[PDB]
């Protein structure tokens, strides 16, 4: 699980102009880890 | 007995399976992702995502409701 990392065909799709900004991070931040991820 | 679906609707045309699947698997493991088919075999504007966990469920409500795809924004009503 590598948060933020996103493939080409959806960054297209979310509109990102700058690959290197990481997208859903910040929130994440703010959310605390995804928990389905823990286990 | 746990429910690890999540409906999602308002999908622009161009939004696939592994669109969302590579999305929602942000918010948790995700096992499959369904857009059900019309009369004619057409896809609906709709998809179910299901989980691992149910614990992934809530977190994506608040992480991707709204996330425009192709300038369409999602809503995640499940
Ligand atoms: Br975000």
């Amino acid at each position: 699980f590598k948060p933020g990392v996103i493939s080409e065909e959806l960054q297209d799709a979310l509109g990102v102009t700058d690959k290197s900004l990481p997208p859903f991070i910040y929130r994440m931040r703010q959310l605390g880890y995804p928990p389905g991820w823990l286990k | 007995e746990a429910d690890r679906t999540l409906f999602v609707g308002n999908l622009e045309t161009k939004v696939t399976e592994e669109l969302l699947f590579e999305l929602f698997h942000q918010a948790g493991p995700v096992i499959k992702v369904k857009i059900p088919k019309d009369k004619d075999g057409k896809p609906k504007q709709f998809a179910f995502v299901n989980f691992k966990h149910e614990v992934s469920v809530p977190y994506a409500m608040n992480l991707l409701n709204g996330i425009k795809l192709y300038g369409r924004p999602i809503k995640i009503q499940f």
